[PDB]
């Protein structure tokens, strides 16, 4: 009940809680590589072949 | 046409190339690996190859 | 060739716990086995092989049995498996501490 | 048992789009008869958004015929005497059926009360596993965690190792399914040795699997064993053509053969990566990271390579190369750089003291801080 004292008067000084107003309002990105290393193998591939 | 033959002569081979590869590189750090293929007998080529592996 | 041996093999094997029992029978799956072998079929060899054995465990102290543990020698070799080779060396050892087998068989 | 495991690692495989439309249809073939023969009819409905009423007309009667035979049976068993032991039984037995219709909830409710009843302790930990294994079939983690922990309380005191098999397995899925491979590996390659196939996806699943862990968790010497000196492996030979492909990439990882190795790599994407359900989410991360893992390899043996030597022994072009290089070297496994203009490829050398030291105070500062932050906490009592 003592601490309680303070939570009150930080949220106040926030003013309610933008927590909430937001909702109210409104190399993880790599695509997989292997559909594109397939193409490049294989161009590659047909010239040094046929060299 | 014997198995093994063949086998144990694979082994025979990597055994007796390993060797004679150390003796040629004890003396120097810094040899050329040209120097090194005239005397063991494997191309130049085939030489860097069997340097990475080892 | 292929057709002559396994042919003839499958007719005889047929003829031969049908006419006759076990006692004939026992003797004609060492010899399929083996062909089985020559064939390079390893697991058809490693069925037949496998059948005889243990039953006839208890009918244990034959000379033929013995030949049965080196012919499973020779097919987990194949197998390329040393884990077995070695079981069956000394599953051959073990049973051909017997002394009765002739010198072709000691020296396989 | 059998049926199981089996609907569920059959039905995968349909479900996906991600496979040829045409792979996709044969495999409606064979799911499609066991949703009726099973009679799968509540979780089908599910299944069905997914991608005759007599099916289900079919549940309705099996349901009510099964429901009144072992109902009065049971009724007649609590009239009747022992109930520790039979009435224990029929109560496995009627969770038996729910675990065939796909309902979790119903199985759950029947298999305890068999736990709660006094029963021998090799029978205690038998019924905790098929509780765990009701998981799987939809292949939720959060379940399957919580299930499995209780298992070991018991595990030791029946101190069996026929059960103690199945344990290890059923972990290594949970594992397995999830992003981390260093804990499956260890698992998964002790099944090797000792496979049980009761309410577990069968043996040469088992051995695919362990192989793709298998690369991705040891270093060189252990790692190269541990997936090819063993006796399994090679007696089993290649029998299907998704273990032949993970194999063909070892293979060509430790001969260090990098012209096959790109080949190689693409086919085990195809055939081994999508076709397993746990590594359907994983595909990404996991082919990727093999792509860095053997660049770094073929540069710890060199001082210098060319950028044109390096192209050619992988089969792809100089410029590719470099683009797929620009990748890997911020992330830093490589340790790397490209000198562009003269087209030479230096690696940076720091392995010495140098990196020792400078390991050992990131580590000293990660200790650094949890002191200030439990030191303020005490300190202001």
């Amino acid at each position: 009940t003592k601490k309680k004292n303070e939570e009150i008067n930080k949220k106040s000084l926030e003013e309610d809680d933008e927590f909430e107003d937001f909702p109210i309002d409104t190399d993880d990105v790599e695509v997989d590589d292997d559909f594109t290393n397939e193409l490049k193998a294989e161009l590659d591939r047909y010239k040094r072949e046929n060299q | 046409g014997d198995e093994l033959t063949r086998s144990h002569f694979n082994a025979l081979y990597d055994t007796l190339l390993e060797s004679n590869l150390c003796k040629i590189i004890e003396p120097f750090e810094c040899v050329e690996i040209s120097h090194i293929s005239k005397i063991i007998g494997l191309d130049t080529q085939q030489v860097e190859g069997k340097l990475s592996q080892m | 060739s292929l057709d002559d041996q396994i042919f003839v093999c499958e007719k005889s094997i047929e003829f031969a716990k049908r006419e006759k029992r076990v006692f004939l029978k026992h003797s004609l799956s060492i010899k399929l086995a083996t062909l089985h072998y020559q064939k390079k079929q390893y697991k058809d060899s490693l069925a037949l092989i496998n059948d005889l054995l243990r039953e006839f465990k208890k009918l244990d102290d034959k000379p033929s049995l013995v030949d049965v543990h080196l012919l499973e020698s020779k097919v987990y070799h194949k197998l390329r498996n040393l884990a077995k080779s070695k079981a069956s060396l000394t599953a051959a050892r073990t049973a051909a501490n017997s002394i009765y087998c002739p010198t072709q068989t000691v020296a396989e | 048992r059998v049926p199981n495991y089996e609907v569920s690692e059959k039905a995968f495989l349909l479900t996906q789009s991600k496979v040829s439309i045409e792979q996709r249809k044969e495999a409606a073939e064979f799911v499609l008869a066991k949703i009726k023969e099973e009679e799968m009819a509540p979780y089908y409905k599910y299944l069905c958004e997914e991608y005759d009423q007599e099916l289900y007309n079919e549940l309705c009667k099996k349901n009510e015929s099964k429901i009144k035979e072992l109902n009065e049976k049971i009724q007649k068993l609590e009239e009747d005497d022992e109930g520790e032991l039979e009435q224990a039984q029929a109560w496995i037995n009627l969770g038996e059926y729910y675990a065939q219709i796909g309902d979790k909830d119903n199985a759950e409710k029947t298999l305890g009360k068999s736990l709660s009843k006094a029963i021998s302790t090799g029978a205690k930990i038998d019924v905790m596993l098929t509780i765990a294994r009701l998981g799987f079939f939809y292949n939720d983690q959060l379940y399957v965690k919580e299930k499995l922990e209780a298992v070991n309380s018991m595990i030791e005191k029946g101190g069996d190792w026929e059960r103690r098999n199945r344990y290890k397995t059923y972990y290594g899925i949970h594992c397995l399914a999830v992003r981390n491979f260093k804990e499956a590996a260890k698992l998964l390659v002790d099944s090797l040795a000792t496979f049980t196939s009761i309410e577990l996806t069968s043996y040469e699943s088992i051995a695919t699997y362990a192989s793709v862990t298998g690369l991705f968790t040891l270093e060189r010497t252990d790692l190269k064993s541990k997936v090819i000196d063993s006796p399994e492996l090679l007696s089993l030979i290649s029998t299907t053509a998704a273990l032949q492909s993970i194999s063909s990439l070892t293979i060509s990882l430790y001969a260090s053969d990098y012209a096959s190795y790109f080949p190689y790599l693409l086919e085990t994407y195809a055939n081994v990566l999508i076709p397993c359900k746990y590594l359907n989410r994983h595909a990404d991360f996991f082919v990727r990271e093999m792509r860095r893992k053997v660049y770094a390899q073929l540069l710890e043996s060199y001082k210098t390579l060319s950028l044109k030597s390096m192209a050619s022994a992988f089969g792809v072009s100089v410029a590719f190369l470099d683009n797929d290089l620009g990748k890997f070297i911020p992330n830093k496994q490589l340790n790397c750089v490209i000198d562009r203009v003269n087209g030479i490829v230096e690696t940076n050398r720091p392995d010495n003291k140098n990196a020792q030291y400078h390991l050992l105070v990131k580590q000293g500062d990660g200790l650094l801080t949890k002191l200030q932050k439990y030191g303020a906490a005490v300190r202001l009592t």
